[PDB]
């Protein structure tokens, strides 16, 4: 019940760094390349 | 600012949770004394600074007490708690500080002081030694005594012998 | 599913383990200073307080 | 439960509470409201001095009820009292005037 | 008595009906005095209200007798 | 009291449940009455503020009453005595109901004695006491006395 | 005796004037003996004797040693009830500020010295020195130095440089001071100090210093030196059983002063160093700021406890301080209370009051009649006769009971028909017989009430009850003018049944003689009490100059409508009881009987319908079966299609035709109508039956049917419980308000099985939990309400002003929901009321607005009549007799005296209470919604107003808001406004608005509506939006309730141009004497003053309150009364809380006429 | 009162609201609109019979009920 911190401040106490915590939570919408995406179709429901 | 912040959207909402409170009260703080004394202050505002939030019938009901002179004076407190960092209220901290201002003494130091104390009072026993009305009604004494109106060991506890 | 049951039991469990940190304070004191032998322990432990 | 009078609590000189203690009905805030909103003055001065605090007032009555003689004279309840030395009891120098 | 509306009436108001009726009823009571009306056995409240009633009481009238006490 | 908490916490202990006062004057060398008493003093009273509870939200001080007054009742019984016994006195000669008044402490603020009764009788109190003694045998007579009597409580 | 309180703060030589000795040492009692000490706290010397006219040790033990000071222990021999009375002194060796005038926020100290707090404490708990006075030496007086810095200060300056710390400091600070010079210099300043901040703390600061000079007040003496000691059987050690002692708080805090004071004038006399001095004062400044305050410094120093000591703070304030629970409620003699049944035989005026609590209650009087009778020769035999419960006791109870009420009070007084006088009736048993028509007046049912007996002791409160409070002098709502003594239930079925036809009964068609034969023929058994005949009845009209014409004809009615006629008096038409007489039906039966003949005829007629009700409804024999709950036979069917409806639209949801919460939305509202359908079904069945008949063919009447019967009598129930009795329950709630979509298709003729029974439970539980909360704060309307409303009495008999509102009817869209006649009943008129011929006054003026010119009002058709309000009164410290209105509560015109603001605070928080508890939005409603309306709290989206008239125009472009200026059509325009666009503007920039009107939409804030209209348009606004809640439950309540209330909200002004008065400009004042103010400034020849009429919540008001013992009362007893020391107020009584606490009568009700000869008096 | 009689009104104000504002929610009565509002598809035949006056496809109307099942 003390200050607030930002969440992921303590995702970086225990010691990953962004990449690992965007691999964590995120998916990756990959492009590739011109400037093609590849595509998940159940991505884009609208 | 920040605890303005706090002051003004308090105001605004009527209440405040701990956890608003501790969120906008400054971080140089380290000692729950100070941190209660806002709490009080900020409630005499007063806002009413809770653990949970209030309901929308709460605030409907709850008097609002007691604008503005005690506005004034909590607000011109609060902007200022802010700034001095040291301040406290129990006797007992302020004591432990003002003795810990002192450094402590060494063996040797104690021989000193000792030995100092028994200079001090050896002037004052060559200076009062050199009245001789002290000596007369020294004398007196002892003769009273001697008389056995006192006791050969009460007027005096002997000598340095 | 979030909250659960206590009853005579686990509450006077409880009651008595605060009294059984109790009498730990006074048995480590009293185990550091001297541990002369003629000790036992029935000086050490007195019923009250647990 | 019933009680004309009886027992007389040590520091605030009331009648007692409860069945048990042979006690008084509390008379309290609202009541207080109910008489003032119909005329009766009396009613409440009474039931405010004599018939609750006003320890030389109450056995005025009592005598003058067997005496009967139906009129209270109230002087000044035990409440306000210890209230006035309490607060001269702070700092506060609290009085009453010349009539 | 059930209802004092003509006791109130006569009087105009209801709180100086009570104030009238318990004086006269003090009179009646305890420095003692005879009813104006014949008291069918009722408390001198009753009879001083029932007077209020027939006019024989008002505080024109009571302050009127205490000067004719004051001249006796 | 410090030597009894501790003999009596070495002596639980080691006898079982708990020193009986006898015990502790065994065990110490008090006279076990002197034990009983320091047993009796009392410790840290207690606040008056204390809850009772939940009842009515009345701290503990709402229930201790006032053992020193005269209820309503008692002095209605006094003075209707006082007044019973001036309309008794009225019915006695003048210097019994002087002697009377006086001997005994009625409206006056005395208690007067017999040398000093009799002074303004000029009596040695030998006359002063018998007159007292004649006043108190006539008031005796029943016809006289059943008010006085029913005064009496039993 | 007193007729005024003065306060002010207390020198330490005057605290000494009251002393009978200082306290020296912290013992209380011996330990072994229980005696006093001879300096402790419990003294004999300065407390007084322990035992009436006896010394401490006992060398004198005669009451003829009276006021002689014993030699062996100087206690004087006097009553130990003085010990109750002296206070001590405590000879404190240090200086220590009183804590209310430090850590009170202004801080008087503080804002006096014109010094921070913070540093004022640096000075006072020994941080900073502080230069006092120091020479020319270039110091800086009221300069902080800290001590290195004075010591460095002191560096080079052998000269006395005048630097303290400590309170002794401030002490020497105060002293100094000196208060009409820098009253001078702060006038000078506030000449050449044109700017806000500054020179507005300059008069803000020169206003305390003026006061300070006026009260009388010596700076100092917020520095205590000495320090009082309450008396001993105020803060007693009394023992409790087996040498058990009970102590107060206040012996351990006052203990602490004592033992700290004692060992700093120790380390005083031994030389101590600075820094135990230093700490041993810090000690003792802690120490009696506990024993003032505790809590103000932290923490709260507690006791053989976890919890804090209480204070002397703490023993005035709070719930269980003196002002709340023992200076107004109190526990009462002569008083019990028992359980109440009905005693259905009462008359309205009496209650049956057991054998056993009349011989406990009437106690004295019967010994007096024992005594005066001879039947008992002493008060002691008297007291044994009663004891035994002889024969004569009982004789002696009749008499003495006879003409003597005895008030009857239920717990919740929420309002003043919680409280009524009945005249005793002695009964055997033990529970008080309580008449059935007064249940409503007092909300108590039978099933285990308790209520209380007080006894009227005086011949005063004697006639106070029999003249005001009896029971059948209360009969009409004070908060609405309809009777209050509406008969409940088994009296409306009594007279339904009665008078309720059917087609063919016994004796149909008989032409009685008139109700003697038609009760002669039903009682033999010859008629039955509904067989329509031809009747002959004779009914008596005033149509007159009150002359009461007879008229006799035949009419068509039942033998029961016919035997009921027998009761009726005379000025009723026939009919009144013509028709089926269900519950509206009787309540207008007993209005109209009271508006036509008064108040006798009306109890009577009270009395003889509950006594006919209950005779006839038991001859009913009206039980209740389980063939009784005719469940429809369509009911299947209904639910069959109600189930294909759902199953359809499951299906079509699957097939993502819909969405989730769409067809859930569907589901509840097919359910809904399904219910709805078979309620519908159910009440058809139910309410109405076949019969046969004269001629043989079946024929349809209203049902017989006894759930129906009490149903549709309005006696008890209503269609929606006769649903869930048959036809089917329903669709259920949660807690959260959500409905659960699987409903009830079962009602309770019929079973639940084991699941619905669990879902009915989420409402069940949640409505039992909210109207047992509703409970414990049943009556904080009502209190805020008369915090603020309560010293407004009514004291003059007319005001004469012609100000008045126009009272009209309020046409909510559509038709009228409350007509002309109603709003404006019983009120005074302001104007004559003309003819819509325009030249016909007719009503003149002043006329009390009575049903006769109330019919010719709606007669005439005139529909807005201008009438005079309570907040347009003219007068002066209260309202007048015409500006009010009538009673409500007695059909006549208001008295000189009634105090109506408590009448108008509980008439409007009781029938609040029927109102719900929680808010709800459909025009929200609820109790918090009214609560919030007289808080008069800003609306967080105000429809913005027209501040100035003239040609609109609008300014620069998005300065976060689009800005506009008004400007007169000849005036100047120095006001603009910053309209958010947001705020979706009403009206171009090219049509000249009049002042006072919309700019965009949204809730009015009234403080803005007040401020550029009427206080008419505040007025209107407020009690038509308040009663807008209060028609939404379908609650009335007068409009002359709310109007007081707001009378007392808008009583502050704020003055523009001070004129030739002496108010200044930026200030407040209480609009009732800034009215007297300019009114006697411009009487000589002067100018008066012009305000700005304000507005305040009632929360707001009611702390603006002009004595101080009241206010110390609802408000922070510490910070009322520090400024009520520091400003040296007198508090001339003149209130009704302040003189209940005081313990005389109140300027209300009886008292009026007692003040008024005290008035005389104190002017004469 | 019986302290069951006044739940009894409170439930009844309870579920009276919810059902009165599940059923406002529904809007029978309308307007043919014919084409989405968000997205301008085709509203297919059988969603306009149903709910008479749909103002969204079924598709924008469950985004809308999941942002406004959040809330915002
Ligand atoms: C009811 C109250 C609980 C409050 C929550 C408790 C708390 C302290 C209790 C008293 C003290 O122990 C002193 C004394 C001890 C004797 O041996 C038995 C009697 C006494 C008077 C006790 C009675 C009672 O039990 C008390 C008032
Ligand atoms: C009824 C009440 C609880 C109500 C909830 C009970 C619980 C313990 C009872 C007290 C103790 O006996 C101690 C003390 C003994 C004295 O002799 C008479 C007073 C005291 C304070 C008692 C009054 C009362 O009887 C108490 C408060
Ligand atoms: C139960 C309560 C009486 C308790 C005494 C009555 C009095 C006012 C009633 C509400 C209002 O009419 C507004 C609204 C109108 C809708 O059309 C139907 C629903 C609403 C919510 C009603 C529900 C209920 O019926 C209320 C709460
Ligand atoms: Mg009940
Ligand atoms: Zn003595
Ligand atoms: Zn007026
Ligand atoms: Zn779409």
């Amino acid at each position: 019940r003390r200050r607030k911190l930002p969440a992921t401040i303590i995702l970086r106490a225990l010691n990953y760094t962004t990449e690992q915590i965007l691999d964590l939570f995120f998916e990756k919408v990959i492009f590739e390349i011109k400037l093609q995406m590849e595509l998940v179709p159940e991505r884009l429901r609208g | 600012s920040q605890l303005k912040l706090l002051v003004t959207r308090g105001k605004e909402q009527g209440y405040l949770t701990y956890a608003e409170v501790n969120d906008h009260l400054p971080e140089d703080i380290v000692d729950s004394d100070q941190i209660e004394d806002i709490i009080q202050m900020i409630n005499d505002m007063g806002i009413q600074v809770m653990e949970e939030a209030p309901d929308a019938d709460d605030l409907m009901l709850a008097e609002n007490t007691a604008d503005e002179d005690a506005a004034e004076a909590a607000a011109q407190v609060l902007s200022s708690v802010e700034s001095e960092i040291g301040r406290t209220t129990d006797p007992v901290r302020m004591y432990m500080r003002e003795m810990g201002t002192v450094e402590l003494l060494t063996r040797e130091g104690e021989i000193d002081i000792a030995k100092r104390i028994e200079d001090g009072i050896n002037q004052v026993q060559c200076s009062v030694a050199e009245y001789p009305e002290a000596i007369t009604y020294l004398l007196e004494q002892y003769d009273r005594v001697e008389a056995e109106e006192a006791r050969l060991s009460d007027l005096i506890t002997g000598f340095v012998d | 599913g979030n909250r659960r049951i206590r009853s005579v039991g686990e509450m006077a469990e409880n009651q008595f383990r605060v009294g059984l940190v109790r009498v730990e304070r006074a048995v480590k004191e009293r185990l550091s200073l001297g541990d002369l032998d003629t000790l036992m322990p029935q000086d050490m432990i007195n019923a009250k307080p647990i | 439960h019933a009680r004309s009078t009886g027992s007389y609590s040590l520091v605030t000189q009331q009648p007692l509470g409860g069945k048990a203690q042979f006690g008084g009905q509390r008379f309290g805030e609202m009541e207080v409201w109910a008489l003032e909103a119909y005329g009766a003055a009396y009613t409440l001065q009474e039931m405010l001095t004599v018939k609750s605090d006003d320890v030389n007032g109450r056995t005025k009555m009592y005598k003058n009820i067997v005496d009967g003689n139906h009129q209270m004279e109230p002087g000044m309840p035990e409440s306000f009292n210890v209230l006035l030395k309490e607060i001269r009891s702070l700092g506060i120098n609290i009085e009453l005037e010349d009539e | 008595r059930v209802t004092v509306q003509d006791a109130v009436e006569k009087i105009g108001n209801r709180f100086d009906l009570v104030l009238v009726a318990a004086r006269r009823a003090r009179q009646m009571q305890v420095g003692g005095k005879d009813p104006l009306v014949p008291e069918e056995n009722d408390k001198t409240t009753v009879i001083a209200l029932r007077e209020i009633e027939e006019g024989l009481i008002n505080n024109q009238i009571l302050d009127v007798r205490e000067r004719q006490e004051q001249q006796e | 009291i410090n030597k009894l908490n501790r003999i009596s916490r070495q002596m639980l202990q080691e006898m079982g449940r708990e020193p009986t006062p006898e015990e502790l004057a065994e065990r110490m060398l008090m006279p076990e009455d002197k034990i009983r008493k320091v047993l009796k003093i009392a410790k840290e009273p207690i606040s008056m503020e204390t809850p009772i509870g939940d009842d009515e939200d009345s701290h503990l001080g709402d229930f201790i009453e006032d053992t020193t007054l005269e209820l309503p009742l008692d002095s209605a019984t006094t003075e209707s005595l006082r007044a019973a016994t001036h309309d008794v006195l009225a019915g006695l000669t003048a210097r019994e109901a002087k002697v009377l008044r006086m001997r005994f402490g009625i409206d006056m603020n005395t208690d007067y004695t017999l040398e000093e009764v009799g002074k303004q009788f000029d009596v040695t109190r030998e006359r002063i006491r018998q007159i007292e003694a004649k006043a108190l045998r006539k008031l005796r007579h029943p016809s006289r006395s059943e008010v006085l009597r029913s005064f009496l409580d039993d | 005796e007193f007729d005024a309180i003065k306060i002010a703060l207390a020198s330490p030589d005057m605290i000494r004037s009251w002393s009978f000795g200082e306290v020296k040492k912290p013992e209380t009692i011996n330990y072994r003996t229980f005696k006093p000490e001879r300096d402790g706290l419990f003294c004999a010397r300065i407390f007084g004797p322990v035992k009436d006219y006896e010394c401490l040790c006992g060398k004198y033990k005669r009451l003829k040693h009276r006021g002689v000071i014993c030699e062996k222990c100087g206690v004087e021999v006097t009553q130990t009830k003085v010990r109750r009375e002296r206070m001590g002194h405590i000879e404190l060796a240090s200086p220590t500020a009183h804590i209310w005038f430090l850590k009170s926020l202004p801080s008087r100290i503080g804002l006096l010295l014109d010094m921070p707090l913070r540093d004022i404490e640096r000075v006072l708990y020994f941080e900073s020195y502080v230069v006092i006075e120091g020479g020319m030496t270039n110091l800086e007086r009221q300069q902080i130095l800290t001590e290195e810095q004075y010591l460095d200060a002191l560096e080079e300056f052998g000269d006395e440089f005048d630097a303290k710390m400590g309170a002794e400091a401030i002490q020497a600070l105060l002293k100094s001071m000196d208060l009409e010079q820098e009253c001078e210099q702060l006038r000078e300043e506030l000449n050449e100090t044109n700017s806000e901040t500054k020179r507005k703390k300059l008069t803000k600061r020169i206003k305390l210093l003026e006061a300070f000079v006026q009260s009388g007040n010596k700076p100092e003496w917020m520095i205590l030196t000495v320090l009082p000691v309450l008396p001993p059987d105020l803060r007693p050690l009394v023992p409790l059983d087996g040498g058990r002692f009970a102590t107060s708080d206040l012996n351990d805090l006052y203990r602490r002063v004592i033992n700290r004071n004692n060992r700093l004038k120790r380390l005083l006399d031994l030389a101590a160093p600075d820094i135990i001095v230093r700490n041993e004062k810090r000690m003792l400044q802690e120490a009696v700021d506990a024993l003032l305050d505790n809590g103000r410094r932290g923490r709260a120093i507690t006791g053989s406890n976890k919890r804090p000591l209480k204070s002397l703070a703490d023993m005035i304030k709070g719930k269980q301080g003196r002002f709340r629970q023992n200076l107004l409620g109190k526990r009462v003699d002569y008083s019990g209370r028992s359980v109440i049944t009905v005693g259905p035989y009462l008359r309205l005026h009496q209650c049956g009051l057991p054998k056993k609590m009349a011989l406990e209650l009437f106690k004295p009087f019967i010994y007096g009649k024992l005594e005066l009778r001879g039947l008992a020769t002493t008060i002691k035999a008297a007291k044994k006769m009663v004891e035994r419960e002889e024969a004569v006791v009982w004789d002696i109870l009749d008499e003495v009971i006879r003409e003597h009420p005895v008030l009857l009070n239920r717990a919740p007084t929420l309002h003043r028909l919680g409280i009524q006088a009945f005249e005793p009736v002695l009964i055997e048993g033990k529970a008080i017989q309580l008449h059935p028509l007064v249940c409503a007046a007092y909300n108590a049912d039978f099933d285990g009430d308790q209520m209380a007996v007080h006894v009227p002791l005086t011949l005063e409160a004697q006639l106070e009850a029999r003249a005001l409070m009896m029971s059948t002098n209360n009969i009409l709502s004070p908060a609405n003018g309809e009777p209050i003594i509406v008969p409940s239930q088994d009296v409306v079925l009594g007279l339904y049944y009665m008078t309720r036809d059917c087609v063919n009964a016994k004796g149909e068609g008989m032409v009685l003689t008139g109700p003697k034969e038609a009760e002669r023929l039903y009682r033999s058994g010859l008629a039955s009490l509904h067989a329509r005949v031809k009747v002959r009845i004779t009914e008596y009209e005033k149509d007159a100059n009150g002359e009461l014409v007879a008229k006799t004809s035949l009419k068509d009615t039942t033998v029961g409508r016919a035997i009921l006629w027998m009761i009726v008096p005379k000025g009723l038409p026939y009919s009144i009881v013509n028709q089926a007489l269900g519950k509206k039906a009787i309540s207008k039966m007993l209005n109209t009987c009271y508006r036509i003949l008064g108040l006798k005829p009306t109890v009577i007629f009270a009395d003889q319908i509950m006594y006919t009700g209950f005779a006839y409804a038991a001859r009913s024999g009206a039980s209740v079966g389980i063939d009784d709950m005719v469940i429809p036979e369509k009911k299947h069917e209904i639910i069959s299609e109600a189930e294909a409806e759902v199953a359809e639209i499951q299906e079509q949801f699957q097939s993502g035709l819909v969405t989730a919460g769409e067809r859930y939305n569907k589901v509840i509202d097919i359910w809904a109508a399904a219910n709805d359908r078979v309620s519908k079904a159910m009440m058809d069945n139910l309410q109405t039956e076949t019969v046969i008949n004269r001629d043989g063919q079946e024929e349809k009447q209203v049902s017989f049917n006894s759930i129906y019967m009490m149903a549709d009598s309005g006696a008890r129930g209503s269609a929606a419980q006769i649903r869930q009795l048959a036809g089917m329950r329903g669709l259920m709630a949660k807690p959260d308000g959500s409905i659960i979509e699987t409903p009830i298709t079962a009602n309770f003729r019929e079973g639940l099985n084991v699941l619905q029974y669990f879902i009915s439970t989420h409402g069940a539980r949640k409505g039992l939990a909210d109207t047992a909360l509703k409970t414990a704060n049943s009556g904080y309307l009502t209190r805020r309400l008369v915090d603020v409303a309560q010293d407004l009495v009514v004291t003059e008999d007319d005001c004469g002003t012609h100000e008045g509102i126009m009272m009209t009817p309020v046409i909510e869209g559509g038709d009228v929901k409350e007509p002309l006649r109603d709003r404006v009943l019983g009120r005074v008129t302001a104007e004559d009321v003309l003819k819509p011929g325009t030249a016909d006054i007719l009503v003149p003026r002043n006329t009390l607005l009575h049903e006769q010119w109330c019919d010719l009002l709606e007669e005439n058709s005139v529909d807005a009549v201008k009438v005079r309000s309570v907040v347009s009164c003219d007068t002066d410290f209260g309202v007048c007799a015409h500006c009010y209105g009538r009673d409500l509560a007695r059909g006549h015109i208001i008295n000189k005296g009634e105090a109506i603001g408590v009448i108008a605070a509980q008439s409007i928080g009781e029938p609040g209470t029927q109102l719900t508890m929680r808010t709800f939005h459909i025009i929200t409603g609820g109790l918090p919604r009214v609560a919030d309306l007289f808080e008069a709290r800003r609306p967080k989206e105000p429809a913005i107003l027209a501040e100035i008239s003239g040609i609109v125009s609008f300014g620069k472009e998005t300065k976060g808001k689009r800005r506009l200026v008004i400007t007169p059509v000849d005036g100047s325009d120095p006001y603009e406004e910053m309209i958010p666009k947001w705020r979706q503007l009403n009206v171009f920039e090219g049509e000249r608005v009049e002042r006072g009107d919309v700019i965009s939409d949204g809730p009015e804030a009234p403080h803005d509506i007040l401020r550029l209209r009427g206080v008419h348009a505040v007025t209107r606004y407020i009690v038509n939006e308040v009663q807008d809640v209060y028609r939404l439950q379908g609650v009335k309540i007068n409009d002359k309730h709310i109007e007081v209330i707001v009378r007392q909200m808008l009583r502050k002004a704020t003055i523009v141009n001070a004129g030739s008065s002496d108010f200044l400009e930026g200030e407040q004042v209480e609009y009732s004497r800034v009215k007297i103010a300019n009114r006697e400034l411009e009487a000589n020849g002067k100018v008066g003053a012009t305000y700005s009429r304000d507005l305040l919540g009632i929360t707001k008001a009611s702390l603006a309150t002009e004595s101080f013992i009241s206010a110390a009362s609802f408000q922070e007893t510490t910070r009322v009364l520090t400024e009520a020391a520091v400003a040296g107020k007198r508090d001339e009584l003149r209130g009704l809380k302040e003189n209940v606490i005081v313990g005389r009568l109140i300027p209300a009700g009886t008292g009026y006429a007692y003040h008024q000869d005290r008035m005389r008096r104190r002017a004469a | 009162s019986d302290e069951a009689d006044e739940a009894y009104s409170v439930t009844e104000q309870l579920t009276m609201t919810g059902i009165n504002r599940i059923r406002q929610k529904i809007n029978a009565h309308g307007i043919p609109v014919y084409l989405c509002e968000a997205c301008g598809n085709p509203i297919p035949e059988a969603r306009r019979k149903i709910f008479p006056g749909v103002t969204l496809c079924v598709e924008c109307q469950a985004y809308q009920e999941r942002q406004r099942k959040h809330y915002a």
